[PDB]
């Protein structure tokens, strides 16, 4: 798995790849690891797809019913409650989850939150077992206020690479953007990336 | 560890060697496996030291508290069975015991209890328990009869221990003798082994192997 | 299971003015079986003295290999082996073994006949020499011995001095101790005589 | 029972004269990825305690949001909140102690190995160690981890003993500091070059340095070494 | 095998050892004879695994008649002893041990004297007034540290070895189907067909 | 896997007086090869003039001195005052360390004080409870070292009256504080150069009727 | 263990602690971890003593052969191609950490050869339990172009920060100085940090203290004549 | 515990136990009774673990002793047999199980039969004419196949269990320090002194 | 370790860090990774230091050997001798090794070796466990036909991040130059690639 979020001048948008496996076979070869916790609150799934389905799914009603009574919850309150149940039951889960979304006030913030569950406030973040490829290259090309065509490729370019390395990440590569101009989904296959 | 008591004419015999090893290094020389319960019960200590002295002097408690409600002395066999019952709800837990329960009362008689910490619970004539005990089991065996004189029953129970004390390297330091009789027990003394070994071993004629 | 503390028992040796002690307890044991009560673990080859702690099966062993070993030496050498020489000896045997090596705690002690100096040595199974001014101990009480020469020990002690004081740590030591004790033997050793006491001990 | 994940490695720390110094690297790392660079392990509580941290970051995490807790409840019902019934070191230090212990006794400890230094009301200079187990010592030098191998060592020679702190200036205690710094970023593999840096001292009070750091780094002699051996 | 006890008087050596082979289950014999005569004036016990026990002592027994054919002479008792020993010294660093105590009681014709010496697997020979291996010796031992005599004679010795018969029949928990005693004196060997 | 133990070394040392009773005890505080402090106090007054050291895992050792100050708190308010003696109060300890007998407090644990009588008085307990009234015990790492240079020193083990040959032992004649104070501070230095653990310091309270004194003397620092 | 090796000007200096434990037990008070391997190639020995004793002492005597065979001073080259093959060969089994120094022909070396076979070139090197005290004093004090006095001190205070700090490591300090052109100078205990103190009471006892059974003398003279 | 036999005959039910109590190395009592009257009509015999055993008994002892009193009537072996197999099943899943075994041997008075019921610590029952638990009926179900006839008498049944006992006796390992014999039968039940 | 070799126009370049870790303690700050085995043919070295050291020597023994006889070797003969070592010993060997030379025929060629022992001739390779944070990097990057300093600066670029990111990675970067015009030794330090 092959994820990111990266934090440019208009918002923040989130990155990821399609593949699950069990073993070396291809078990969902258009799975969407980018999940909606609130209308421009969203999140990036490693680890365990039925923890991070679980954890999501929870979230999302906490969210939901914070909605109901305070109105729209902060990103930094979203990856608090993420971080609530990946830090108290780090015992049973296998969940590295990015969280990712789009304030008026605070604008596009990233959230990344690794197999312990400590919270990392980040500029843009790289997760999953593909991302260690990039490591390299995402710090040498990563600028701050980026435009959003920047991003698309520096997000693309990214991916491309952690899946060309990366046997556990391949297929397309799906994309949302978050932007006070709403939410916009990007979705981009394999003909296109591997030529880069 | 050497303990070892005995029914006879007389009462009971207890008699308990003195010696503590942690690993291959005597941590004590000085340690008494004799549990006074109570005026009129002893208890054996073998196994876990704590096991043996802490839940035999609860059951001391125990034994109060029934002759409060009841107006009477305890029995042995109720004695131990309170200390059989309270180990065997800890079973699997891993308690250590190997303990004789004695005491002489006017409806039993002279009894001894061989109470363990898995459970068993066995009344008896003679009981050896301890690494030491099948040293003490042979001199006990080929000396013991219930005619025995008070004298003679005290002599045999300290020279059992002995036997033990010289070839079982973790028995020894001293000996500890009591003798149980319907009024109470009473204490005959604390004799160390090194100074006992010689003293027998000349007037005995005993230990040939031994250059001395 | 440990072959070190099966049988049990001890050595300890000490220098003195113009002198050594070596002494040694004399249990032999199944673990916590006592077996025998006359177990030496001193041996000499002329004038040096070789006491060996560990499993008795080796003891008798490495002693009768030494005494071989000796037996050529004197023959090709024209002269008795000395301290120092057998020391190194000692520890070339053990260290052959390396990968198989004897469960033993081996302590060399003796005069130099030519220059008449005390010397005291002490290996572990391999062969590593120790070579102590003061006093070397082995064997399953050594932690015992060791609290005890530490004190008790004073350099340059007359042989009848070092006598009750190498004595003294030995019985000690041995009466903290489940595998040793069972009698006790001590050898002052002088240039040209040397005296072998048996010591009176609790038999527990 | 768990395993640490994001890790903060040594805190180091030192008594002098009149305070304390304190000083902890600014990375959180992930196995033998250097995975964190900005993680700040010193934090302080009011104005006379920092609490230095390492060992698991989401147990530090965790730490952090119960000290920052500890001053909101100090303050209920507390006129004198900000004065003589003020948080001290030595109840914080007790407090987290407390934690340590019987997070250990349950067996799900907090993976931390944490030094309190601080200044007390009476002035008198607070250092005390406490980690997962729930083992607590005090001593003028204390350090975690690779610290306590290499660090220690540096700042036992400027004091040794008790008698030594009163000796010792703020100037020579942070250049020993400083200097330990610098040993552990050349010796120990998962440090990092940039630290931070807090005194607490009776008179000047908090004095927190972020950003600091490792300088004056001997390279040069690398260039001469040619092979394991027999090489030219 | 299970027991065997050796007890050395004024004039002679007794062995004693149990006439029981069970393999797992069940007692597949109970008139076996662990024992070996080496020499005229020198008989072996053995006890330990099963085909080793036997193995070791007829190879022991086989080296010890060469050795006699050889010289034409008998060796010592402790000559034999050492030799025994050497054997099993060898054996333990061996690819397969043998897994084998033995008891050699002897009389040395050139001394005039009985000799009980006990050496166990690992190759530790002791001489004893009296000995044994596994567990015989701790319900036996504090009987004859309590009777033994150096003085006793040949009776009196097979008395006490009742005594120390009985308490193991007594306290030990396995049947070991009684015991066969030989004694090996001056005169050589002899079985005490009635025990 | 967690390992809730831990090993932080010292040496405690309880000698039980005539009229007096001193417990000692080193000041290093270590984990495995590396020295957490030099002066870390392992022996403390718990107050009625009882003395505790409770060595092994520092932080069991904390922990049962804590809770045992606490029942000495707790007795006066429930019990009108009344001084805690010393039988009584290691009978309390054994209660307390045997509540914790499936999760035990690791520490070989020592008391020492005055009986009822005045006469000097130590207290051994082991690590689940069992505890028995004691002359002389050292505690700890180099308890193997003190301890039969205890016997020889204090109890006068295997030594006899010259000119008899081991017919007439060496009578027990009663040690001062002061001799008392020399074997601790001899059984430490010789600790101290065989054992890697033991070091920095040594710290002794002395209880008499007239309270609790300390004394600390210095050990090699290697 | 903590052993140290530090290059100066004309040489390199060496130096070990003298402490040897079994277990939290100091069997000797005053072992020797400096070895010679030739008259002026000398090694540091930390883990397992017998081997680097052994070690040092076969490929000593090989070098000694190898020095009479080429008609040529010995080489630190040599020693350390011969101990590295060596440990190689045996996998780890032999523990020997070894940091090797001397001077030859060729000018001063200074090489670290760990258990496995495996070796480093170094200014400044350190080795065994106290290392990380002793380098964090190399570390902190090293420089270029040292002099024989301040390599001493430097080396010398090293050992003592593992003497102090490491449990593993005390008692004195020994130092061997390898110059150019100059014989080596093996300085045996040159610091003595650690004398025990005088006892508050001698423990001489009394003679005929002690029980005794029997008494005899040993024939340790061979068979006599007549 | 080791050896517990029963066997039905025409009139009566026949329950041999041995006396042996060993615990490791010693065999600690020779006179051991390895029963329980459940009521006047019937026993039950039991070996397993030690401690668990006797509890078991006792606790089964004290329940038909109680349903006796409420109800003023003795229950039938086969109610008696039903309720200790269902306590044993319930046992099987408990957090640490009742390690034992046992066989009841009971008269019913209604029927005038007498009755033998083998129930291991699994909740396993069986009705019977002879049974046994361990390996006790590994050497003796081969002799009982042979003689055994449902019209014996108790004479004939003690005799067939002498040579149950013989057979045990030459071939087993252990020594169970022989077996106590108790006769259930329309009178109640009795011990057989001699054996 | 951090090691790389990358063949460019006038031959090839050799690169490497200088980190020796025992766990997380460094035992060595300025290990050279870079050994020769002839004049103009060197290696890199990653996994066992006793294995690679071992080996090497072997290898150099083989080539000084084979030029007495037969001239001097191909950078194929080489690479095929330490793999003949590598393969025939895979149960006993933790070694990675590139392989990297100058023929005057044959121009800069380099074969990487991992752990199997099997050989693989590639443009430029990559090793070590810094190696797995810049595969996007240099395939990123990498352009056959570079001048000398292009290709020290994808080294330099390439170290610098191997070593921001693997812990088992640090101190110089250690880089060796094979020409036709000779062999060039280069060296970099913290304070030089640090802030690139
Ligand atoms: C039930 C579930 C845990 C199981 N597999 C996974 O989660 C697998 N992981 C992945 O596919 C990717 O690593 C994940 C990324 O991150 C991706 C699925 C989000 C794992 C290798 C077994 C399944 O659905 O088979
Ligand atoms: C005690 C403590 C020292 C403990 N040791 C023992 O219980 C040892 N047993 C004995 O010394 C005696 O056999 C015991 C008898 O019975 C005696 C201590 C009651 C055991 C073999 C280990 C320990 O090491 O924890
Ligand atoms: C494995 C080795 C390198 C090192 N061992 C030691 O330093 C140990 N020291 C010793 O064994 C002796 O002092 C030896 C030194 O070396 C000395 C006797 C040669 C320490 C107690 C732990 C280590 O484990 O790092
Ligand atoms: C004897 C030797 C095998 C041992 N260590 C190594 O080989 C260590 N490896 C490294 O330091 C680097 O990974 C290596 C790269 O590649 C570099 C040294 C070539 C390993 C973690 C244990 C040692 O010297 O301790
Ligand atoms: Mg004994
Ligand atoms: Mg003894
Ligand atoms: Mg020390
Ligand atoms: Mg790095």
């Amino acid at each position: 798995t092959s994820i990111m979020a990266v934090t440019f001048k208009d918002g923040v948008i989130l990155g990821a790849d399609s593949r699950t496996t069990t073993g070396a076979y291809i078990a969902n070869r258009v799975t969407d690891k980018l999940t909606r916790v609130h209308d421009k609150i969203w999140c990036c799934r490693s680890g365990s797809a039925a923890d991070t389905q679980a954890i999501a799914d929870i979230v999302q009603y906490h969210l939901e019913l914070y909605t109901s009574q305070y109105g729209t919850p902060s990103t930094e309150t979203a990856a608090s409650v993420f971080k609530e149940l990946c830090y108290e039951n780090k015992d049973n889960l296998t969940a590295g989850i990015i969280v990712a979304g789009y304030d008026d006030k605070n604008k596009g913030e990233v959230y990344t939150i690794p197999l312990g569950g400590s919270v990392h406030k980040l500029p843009y973040a790289i997760a999953g077992s593909g991302s260690t490829f990039i490591y390299g290259y995402c710090d040498k090309n990563f600028r701050e206020n980026m435009s959003k065509e920047e991003t698309v490729d520096f997000i693309k370019h990214s991916l491309s690479q952690a899946i060309k390395w990366d046997g556990s990440s391949g297929g397309v590569i799906r994309m949302v953007v978050l932007t006070a101009a709403g939410v916009e989904r990007l979705i981009f296959y394999p003909d296109e990336y591997e030529q880069l | 560890t050497t303990t070892l008591a005995f029914r006879f004419q007389g009462g009971i015999i207890v008699a308990v060697d003195s010696r503590a090893t942690a690993g291959n290094w005597v941590a004590s020389q000085t340690v008494k496996k004799v549990i006074e319960i109570n005026p009129f019960l002893l208890g054996t200590m073998a196994g876990g030291a704590a096991d043996c002295q802490f839940w035999e002097t609860w059951l001391g408690s125990q034994c109060r508290l029934h002759e409060l409600r009841e107006k009477e002395r305890i029995s042995v066999a109720a004695a131990s069975k309170i200390l059989s019952n309270l180990v065997y709800q800890y079973k699997g837990a891993g308690l250590s015991m190997g303990t004789m329960i004695c005491g002489y009362t006017r409806k039993e008689g002279p009894t001894i209890y061989y109470v363990d910490s898995d459970g068993t619970r066995l009344k008896g004539d003679i009981f050896c328990v301890g690494s030491g005990q099948t040293f003490a089991y042979g001199v006990l065996d080929s000396n013991y009869k219930w005619d025995l004189s008070v004298e003679d029953a005290l002599y045999l129970g300290k020279r059992s221990i002995l036997a033990a004390a010289h070839r079982d390297a973790y028995s020894g330091g001293s000996v500890n003798l009591y003798h149980v009789t319907e009024d109470g027990w009473i204490y005959h003394g604390n004799h160390d082994v090194g100074e006992l070994f010689w003293k027998v071993k000349e007037e005995e004629g005993s230990f040939n192997n031994v250059i001395g | 299971s440990d072959p070190s503390s099966i049988n049990g028992g001890i050595v300890v040796a000490m220098t003195g003015k113009d002198c050594v002690a070596i002494a040694c307890d004399l249990r032999l044991g199944s673990q916590s079986l006592g077996v025998s009560n006359k177990f030496e673990k001193i041996f000499h080859y002329g004038h040096v003295f070789l006491g060996i702690t560990g499993l008795a099966t080796d003891v008798t062993t490495l002693n009768e290999m030494f005494r071989y070993k000796t037996n050529l030496y004197k023959l090709k050498e024209e002269r008795a082996i000395e301290p120092e020489t057998f020391t190194q000896l000692v520890s070339s045997s053990l260290y052959e073994r390396r990968f198989g090596p004897y469960f033993v705690g081996p302590v060399v002690a003796g005069i130099n006949s030519k220059s008449g100096k005390p010397f005291i040595a002490g290996f572990d199974l391999i062969g590593c020499i120790d070579e102590a001014k003061d006093f070397i101990v082995s064997g399953t009480a050594s932690d015992q011995l060791f609290g005890m020469c530490e004190s008790l020990y004073e350099p340059n002690l007359e042989p009848e001095d070092l006598f009750e004081t190498i004595s003294q740590a030995l019985l000690n030591a041995a009466d903290r101790d489940a595998l040793s004790g069972w009698g006790a033997v001590v050898y002052i050793i002088k240039k040209d005589e040397v005296v072998k006491r048996y010591l009176k001990m609790r038999q527990d | 029972t768990q395993q640490p994940i994001v890790t903060g490695t040594s805190v180091i720390s030192m008594k002098y004269d009149n305070g304390v110094i304190i000083a902890a690297d600014n990375l959180g790392s992930y196995g033998s990825l250097l995975r964190f660079n900005g993680v700040e392990r010193l934090i302080p509580v009011g104005d006379n305690t920092v609490v230095g941290i390492s060992g698991d970051i989401s147990d530090m995490q965790h730490i952090e949001r119960l000290l920052k807790d500890l001053v909101t409840e100090n303050a209920y019902d507390n006129p004198l909140a900000d004065a003589e019934e003020a948080l001290e070191p030595s109840y914080i230090f007790e407090y987290l102690a407390t934690v340590m212990y019987q997070r250990r006794s349950k067996m799900n400890p907090l993976w931390n190995a944490i030094i309190v230094a601080g200044v007390q009301s009476n002035g008198d200079q607070f250092l005390r160690y406490v980690n997962l187990l729930g083992v607590t010592y005090s001593s003028p030098t204390l350090a975690t981890g690779f610290g306590a191998h290499m660090a220690n060592p540096l700042l036992r020679k400027v004091v040794d003993r008790e008698s030594d702190i009163p000796k010792t200036t703020v100037q020579v205690a942070e250049e020993a500091i400083v200097n330990a710094m610098r040993v552990l970023y050349y010796r120990d593999a998962r440090s990092s070059r940039n630290f931070s840096l807090a005194i607490i001292d009776k008179n000047t009070g908090l004095t927190f340095k972020k950003n600091l750091q490792v300088e004056n780094m001997k390279w040069d002699f690398a260039k001469d070494i040619k092979g394991y051996g027999t090489q030219k | 095998m299970d027991i065997i006890l050796g007890i050395r008087v004024q004039d002679s050596v007794i062995l004693a050892s149990s006439k029981a082979v069970t393999r797992g289950i069940s007692v597949l014999k109970d008139s076996d004879d662990k024992t070996r005569q080496l020499s005229p004036h020198t008989l072996m016990s053995f006890a330990g695994e099963a085909g080793d026990t036997v193995q070791f002592a007829e190879y022991i027994q086989a080296n010890i008649q060469l050795y006699s054919i050889r010289e034409d002479y008998e060796l010592s008792p402790q000559a034999v002893s050492s030799f025994v020993r050497q054997e099993l010294a060898k054996s333990i660093r061996s690819r397969r041990p043998y897994q084998v105590n033995v008891l050699i009681g002897g009389y040395d014709k050139k001394k005039n004297k009985p000799e009980l010496y006990q050496i166990d697997y690992l190759g530790t020979k002791v001489e004893l007034p009296y000995g044994a291996h596994g567990y015989s010796g701790f319900y036996t031992f504090s009987l004859l540290d309590h009777h033994y005599r150096p003085d006793m004679t040949t009776e009196e010795g097979l008395d006490l070895l009742k005594l120390c018969v009985q308490e193991l029949e007594k306290r030990m928990p396995m049947d070991f189907k009684g015991v066969i005693v030989k004694i090996v004196d001056k005169d050589g060997i002899r079985q005490v067909d009635d025990f | 896997q967690f390992n809730p133990y831990g090993d932080n070394g010292g040496t405690i040392l309880g000698i039980a007086g005539e009229d007096f009773a001193v417990l000692a005890g080193d000041t290093r505080n270590i984990t495995d090869y590396s020295i957490n402090s030099r002066y870390e106090p392992k022996v403390f007054d718990c107050g009625d003039n009882i003395v505790m050291s409770a060595n092994g895992f520092a932080a069991d050792g904390d922990a049962l001195v804590k809770r045992f100050k606490n029942s000495v708190k707790w007795y006066h308010f429930d019990h009108n005052d009344k001084k805690l003696s010393i039988n009584s109060a290691a009978r309390n300890i054994q209660h307390l360390l045997y509540g914790k007998r499936f999760f035990p407090y690791y520490v070989h644990t020592i008391i020492a004080g005055l009986d009822e009588d005045g006469k000097g008085a130590v207290y051994s307990f082991d690590p689940v409870g069992s505890y028995e009234r004691e002359q002389c015990r050292a505690g700890g790492a180099a308890a193997s070292l003190i301890m039969p240079f205890l016997d020889n020193q204090v109890n006068f083990k295997n030594q006899y009256e010259p000119g008899t040959n081991g017919k007439v032992k060496k009578p027990l004649k009663y040690l001062s504080v002061e001799e008392v104070i020399k074997l601790v501070r001899d059984s430490f230095t010789s600790a101290t150069e065989r054992h890697i653990q033991v070091g920095d310091g040594l710290e002794i309270l002395i209880v008499t009727k007239d309270g609790v004194r300390k004394e600390f003397y210095e050990l090699k620092r290697d | 263990t903590t052993i140290v090796g530090v290059k100066f000007n004309n040489g390199v200096v060496i130096a070990a602690d003298t402490r040897s434990t079994q277990g939290p037990i100091v069997a000797d008070k005053n072992c020797a971890k400096l070895h010679r391997i030739s008259p002026k190639i000398w090694c540091a020995g930390a883990g397992t003593a017998a081997d680097t004793e052994a070690v040092t002492q076969l490929i000593g005597s090989n070098i000694e052969l190898h020095s009479l065979y080429t008609s040529r001073e010995p080489r630190v080259v040599s020693a350390l191609q011969m101990l590295k093959q060596h440990l190689f060969k045996y996998q780890g089994h032999i523990g020997a950490y070894l940091i090797v120094a001397g001077v030859d022909p060729t000018g001063s070396h200074l090489f670290s050869i760990h258990a496995h076979g495996s070796t480093d070139v170094g200014y400044y090197l350190s080795l065994g339990s106290g290392s990380l005290a002793a380098m964090a004093v190399l570390e902190s004090h090293w420089k270029q172009d040292l002099t024989k006095e301040e390599a001493i001190k430097l080396a010398s205070d090293a050992i003592q920060a593992g003497i102090w700090n490491d449990l593993g490591s005390g008692s004195n300090v020994d130092v061997c100085v390898m110059e150019i052109g100059k014989d080596a100078e093996y300085l045996r205990n040159y610091l003595t940090p650690n004398v025990r103190e005088e006892k508050q009471k001698s423990y001489k006892f009394p003679r005929g203290t002690t029980a005794v059974l029997k008494e005899s003398i040993v024939n340790i003279c061979d068979i006599q004549e007549e």
